[PDB]
RNA sequence: GAGUGGUGGCCACUAUUAUUGGGCCUAAAGCGGCCGUAGCCGGGCCCGUAAGUCCCUGGCGAAAUCCCACGGCUCAACCGUGGG
RNA sequence: GGUGGGGUAACGGCCCACCAAGCCGAAGAUCGGUACGGGCCGUGAGAGCGGGAGCCCGGAGAUGGACACUGAGACACGGGUCC
């Protein structure tokens, strides 16, 4: 059965971008997916996106620009301290400032660069580069 | 210690507050029971030989002590195992010099030169207080010494207060209360040797120790245990501090 | 997929997204409640009452009206029946499964060698046990309530 | 002799292999069965740290106290009953909590004769 | 086969149990923990041993090689077992006499066993009557007591 | 546990017979007149350690990291291996030849106190060279920049006389 | 009455000398909170507490449970299934070293 | 190179124990098939709590051993004063 | 496990008398095997894997098995008794 709406969205996006699709639909929507999409758009990985209301949990419509190498979810959601971001970067990213890790902190969802600037930790949930 | 008390002490296991070379020899002087505890005192032999340097070997250090050349709190000490601790006064009258024993910024014991007039007073922290037969009050100080007061003045003394005692006569001349605005000097912990004024006091349930907050000269606030705060004045120190 | 047969049928209803009842619907809330009570007294199941209301009276699902007494929730057939004391004592699907199991057992007494039908009985009883566990958890059944075919 | 160190059985029922000899500081001593007699008899035990205990083996008198706070020294007749052991009363063994009869009535023992060397009781109404 | 399991955040016990369970299929780990070599080693874990010569023999090489390899039977002093030891060198067998004492060690094949075209021989002779055999073969020294 | 055991201060090659490495090391050994390979390897290890400290401090931040960074730079330019205005990155461009130029033997040769490297080694070992008023007999000692100019013949040596037959031959070069 | 915990005392009284509220027993040390899983013996309960242990190699957690035997005063009289608060005391039997001081949520 | 060889043991080689990070059609390896208990993994929104989790700060985790700078034995190995 | 005692420097099934049926266990009890524990040490880019004689801190022993006298402290390596 369905277990993780967030992983499905990222796998769908990375599958679609490899065949040159221009837009996608994320079928089960949620607040967390909206936050992740906002963070991804801030760094220029995607275009505009919108929320479409059916009687069910809602749908997200996303425009793609062909600027993504890979995007994925991190399971399990490891906790990370405010000065331990480098080893996770080496584990998931190809260069010393290439791409972003997405972290859920008690001040919201943000990239790991902003979190390191604020000096806080949290839980890793996704990577995009 | 399979069958009884220990009598020896290796150099490598010596207390960490001494100024000693831990690999030069095998043995160290095991201190005698006395005024302070192990963590806040040092044997007199190391003061005579290693700190001041008046003697080169232990044998000629003992000859100096047996002639009564050293005074600790105004009393002649001949035992080379005698422990000397915090807030003590070391006097050499033949050379006319005086020192006070104080912890360092990193927790080690050092000798701080003082004036001759200041050498006659010693501050004592009231560590405990109890009733004794004949209905009198006994005060137990931080260095293990005791004093007696009548039942009339039972409300002038409480634990954590400081008493300025004139030595060696042991006569009280001043009481410094523990309250907001008092001047304190830290004796142990991470914030050792910092000094300042009391701002706040906090308490906890089920026997956990209580904590105090102190503001220093520069205006910074730091916390420490209440029992590590040593009152030394009302709003200015009454004794010389480094 | 299906619970046991692992097929992937997709047939079902496709409800359009709407909030308010349509303009052409003219029944009020009280008329609908009276109709539901009448149909229940005729002896229909909860699923059948809605089917009749949709087919004959032109009423799409009654879950388009707010509950007049509790504004925080919408109206359902079971809630309407509870407001009048006509609600079933045992949840309907559990009752239907138990009824199917009883009929099949007396068939297997005269046909002890019908092994393919017996597996259907085992699957039915597995479903019954799942449902009874769920209903015990939510408090819809007494904690001592038990399923015994010998009853 | 009498060893009071630890049990040789785990709470789960498994056995324990002893890993050292018995230390002198873990030993007990023979119980003192204080009897009723015509004349009192006591001894002195040298104990750990060089302390002392006074052990009473035969008792003839008792101290009986009333609710008013006054006490009298009277002699013991016999032991009526003793909840500690089923056959102490027959053998006239005095322990804490025993019921004794005196020349002024029944009384209940409140002291430990084997540890204190005296017998103290409260009068029963 | 699906994804490797378990991957859950709170599934540590099962993961550790699985790893411990399948580690026993590793033959190197099993022999070390159960100490199987120490149970059957005639040398009892020593790197060298001392023994007494019983007789001289010769062993044929395996196919497709040809030749006779000179060896001796040695009875070990420490436990009385009898093993076979190879005598390296050209004409080295002429320096061995029955009832001499020798020092033997491993021959140095794969997995601490035999080597080359003479399986069944696991040891070689190093000293004869407290004199190095290599010297005797080269010269530079004479065998004591004749 | 186990008590401390003193460890070697140099590292040996991972494979003993590699043609290119053998050629390069042979060239170095011939040029600088070292006794054996291990001596050379010793200096190599020194170089590596410096680099391993620079790599670790580039990817670090905090209060202790800055202290260690400035200490490393000060130590490196005290030895005369870096100019006075170098930065951390310049550490990663040092070579093995840079360290070998700081040996006492090489410096004695370059200053003109000897005609050959081997003669410089002999002069050092027999005790004819004084550094800042002190006699040192280790040809591999690394010379600090602050004391480089105070290197001469020992004031008690036979060579501390311009009329000595061997010194006049040295000056002839 | 207060014994240093800053909680409400029980409603009624008892005569047990081993009661911290009404007897002579003293409490000092750790204070734990748990669930009663057994009350068969007289004046004795078994309390279970759950926690997580972190496995460093596998960077994951596992669940562990701790069981403690505690004295049950008559004035409180806890039963199976409810949350209790326990405090450390002097040894009372071979296995009992805690006493129940409060029932937080009756079953 | 004052050393250099032989024998046995542990780590690496080895992603041949795999959390990072392995495999199971034909090469070693999917139970003959299914039902289900514990365990593990579990759909969307709103309100509360603060156990897990993150940040700040008190009390601890002896010395020796490890890393860095400076200082003493000719430099070093070694030893002392400070920072980790 | 409870109730009442004894004994101890001191709390305690540590040991007794009486009343109950409890306590541990597939999240591995019980039993068997092998080992003194730690600070640390060897190896590896790291994650890890292997060892824990020598120096420091803690434990235990004095041919094997039992038991006492003196003392603040021992059931005592250069003190005592039995097999
Ligand atoms: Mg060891
Ligand atoms: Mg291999
Ligand atoms: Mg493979
Ligand atoms: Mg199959
Ligand atoms: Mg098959
Ligand atoms: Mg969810
Ligand atoms: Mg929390
Ligand atoms: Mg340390
Ligand atoms: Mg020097
Ligand atoms: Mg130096
Ligand atoms: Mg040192
Ligand atoms: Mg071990
Ligand atoms: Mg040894
Ligand atoms: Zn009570």
């Amino acid at each position: 059965t369905l277990l993780d709406p967030l992983a499905n969205a990222l796998s769908h996006i990375t599958n679609s971008e490899r065949v040159g699709k221009r837009e996608v639909y994320i079928k089960p929507a949620s607040k967390l997916i909206g936050e992740v999409l906002r963070v991804m758009q801030k760094y220029g990985y995607i275009g505009e996106f919108e929320f479409i209301d059916d009687g069910r949990a809602g749908v997200y419509r996303v425009q793609l620009l062909g600027k993504i190498n890979k995007a994925g979810a991190i399971k399990p959601r490891f906790p990370v301290k405010a000065r331990d971001y480098e080893r996770w970067e080496k584990r998931f990213l190809p260069a010393f400032e290439f791409g972003i890790l997405i972290v859920s902190t008690s001040q919201g969802v943000m990239s790991h660069k902003e979190a390191r600037e604020k000096g806080i930790g949290g839980r890793l949930i996704a990577y995009v580069y | 210690a399979r069958k009884g008390p220990k009598r020896h002490l290796k150099r490598l296991a010596a207390p960490t507050s001494w100024y000693i070379e831990r690999k030069a020899y095998k043995w160290a002087v095991r201190p005698r029971p006395g005024p302070h505890n192990m963590r806040t005192s040092i044997p007199l032999l190391y003061i005579v030989r290693d700190y001041l340097g008046y003697a080169k070997t232990a044998r000629e250090a003992r000859k100096i002590l047996n002639e009564g050349k050293f005074l600790v709190d105004g009393r002649v000490r001949k035992d080379y195992k005698f422990p000397v601790g915090i807030m003590d006064v070391v006097s050499i009258p033949e050379t006319g010099e005086h020192y006070r024993v104080l912890p360092n910024r990193i927790g080690k014991l050092i000798l701080h030169p003082i004036s001759e007039e200041e050498a006659n007073i010693k501050p004592l922290r009231i560590r405990n207080k109890r009733m004794v037969k004949g209905a009198k009050i006994q005060l137990n100080f931080h260095d293990g010494t005791n004093h007696l007061i009548p039942l009339s003045e039972k409300d002038n003394y409480f634990t954590s207060y400081t008493v300025l005692m004139k030595v060696p006569e042991r006569e009280i001349l001043e009481v410094l209360p523990f309250e907001k605005g008092a001047y304190v000097f830290v004796t142990q912990g991470k914030n050792v040797a910092r000094k300042g004024r009391i701002v706040e006091i906090k308490k906890f349930p089920m026997g956990w120790p209580d904590v105090v907050t102190i503001e220093d000269e520069e205006g910074e606030l730091f916390d420490t245990l209440k029992e590590y705060a040593f009152v030394v004045g009302r709003d200015k120190p009454r004794i010389s501090l480094p | 997929a299906r619970m046991h047969a692992r097929k992937r049928g997709k047939s079902g209803s496709k409800r359009p997204p709407r909030t308010a009842p349509p303009i052409w619907l003219e029944y009020t809330v009280e008329d609908i409640e009276n109709l539901v009570v009448k149909l229940r007294k005729e002896g229909y199941s909860t699923a059948m009452i809605g089917t009749i209301l949709r087919d004959q009276y032109g009423i799409p699902t009654v879950k388009l009206f707010r509950d007049p007494d509790n504004p925080n929730r919408k109206l359902t057939i079971t809630r309407i029946l509870e407001k009048h004391g006509l609600a079933p004592e045992i949840p309907e699907d559990l009752m239907f499964l138990i009824k199917r199991a009883v009929n099949l057992r007396k068939h297997l007494e005269q046909h002890p060698k019908d092994l393919h039908s017996m597996r259907g009985l085992q699957l039915i009883e597995s479903k019954i046990r799942r449902l009874v566990k769920y209903y015990k958890r939510k408090g819809k059944l007494p904690k001592d309530w038990r399923y015994d075919p010998e009853q | 002799a009498i060893w009071q160190g630890r049990s040789l059985r785990k709470p789960s029922g498994g056995r324990i292999v002893l890993a050292r000899k018995k230390r002198k500081r873990e030993l007990g001593r023979e119980p003192s069965n204080t009897r009723v007699a015509e004349q009192d008899k006591r001894k002195i035990i040298r104990t750990y740290g060089g302390n002392k205990k006074v052990r009473l083996t035969a008792a003839a008198y008792a101290n009986v106290f009333d609710k008013s706070g006054k006490g009298r020294k009277v002699r013991i007749i016999r032991v009526i009953e003793n909840p500690a052991n089923r056959q102490f009363a027959r053998r006239n063994i005095i322990t804490k909590g025993a019921i004794i009869e005196t020349e002024i009535g029944k009384a209940k023992v409140t002291s430990r004769p084997g540890q204190d060397g005296v017998v103290n009781a409260i009068l029963l109404e | 086969p699906g994804k490797k399991a378990p991957n859950g955040e709170f599934a540590g016990r099962k993961l550790k149990l699985k790893r411990k369970k399948f580690r026993w299929s590793d033959i190197r780990y099993k022999r070390r923990v159960l100490r199987l070599k120490e149970k059957s080693d005639p040398l009892e874990g020593a790197p060298q041993a001392r023994g007494i010569v019983l007789e001289k023999i010769a062993v044929e090489a395996k196919q497709p090689n040809s030749g006779m390899r000179k060896a001796v039977r040695v009875q070990l002093i420490k436990n009385g077992k009898v093993v076979t030891a190879f005598c390296p060198g050209d004409g080295a067998i002429k320096f061995i006499d029955e009832h001499d004492e020798v020092i033997i060690e491993g021959i140095g094949g794969p997995k601490g066993g035999s080597m080359g075209d003479i399986p069944g021989i696991r040891y070689k002779v190093v000293k004869v009557n407290r004199v190095s055999l290599k010297e005797l073969v080269k010269g530079r020294k004479e065998k004591p007591r004749r | 546990g186990d008590p401390k055991r003193q460890r070697k201060k140099y590292e040996t090659p991972p494979h003993p017979w590699i043609k290119e490495r053998l050629d390069r090391e042979r060239v170095l050994m011939d040029k600088y007149e070292l006794k054996n390979k291990k001596e050379l390897w010793k200096h190599e290890t020194q170089l590596k350690n410096f680099r391993r400290r620079a790599r670790r401090l580039l990817a670090a931040r905090g209060k202790q990291a800055e202290i260690e960074r400035e200490q490393l730079l000060a130590r490196l330019k005290r030895l005369g291996l870096l100019p006075e205005d170098a930065v951390l990155d310049d550490v990663l461009s040092l070579t093995i030849e840079d360290i070998l130029e700081r040996r006492l033997q090489t410096i004695v040769y370059k200053k003109g106190l000897a005609r050959t490297m081997r003669q410089a080694r002999q002069l050092i070992v027999h005790g004819h060279i004084e550094v800042n008023g002190q006699i040192i007999r280790s040809p591999s000692y690394l010379v600090l920049k602050e004391e480089e100019d105070t290197i001469t013949y020992a004031r008690t040596s036979p060579f501390a006389n311009p009329q000595h037959p061997e010194r006049m031959m040295i000056e002839k070069a | 009455r207060d014994i240093g915990l800053r909680i409400q005392p029980p409603a009624e009284k008892c005569d047990d000398p081993k009661c911290p509220w009404h007897g002579h027993l003293k409490i000092h040390g750790r204070v734990f909170e748990g669930i009663v899983v057994s009350d068969k013996p007289r004046k004795t309960v078994t309390v279970e507490r759950q926690y997580y242990h972190y496995l460093k190699k596998y960077e994951r957690y596992e669940l562990r449970r701790s069981r403690i035997h505690a004295h049950n005063p008559p004035c409180i009289n806890a039963k199976v299934g409810d949350r209790v608060l326990i405090a450390e005391t002097r040894p009372l039997s071979k296995t009992k070293h805690f006493v129940v001081v409060a029932v937080l949520e009756r079953a």
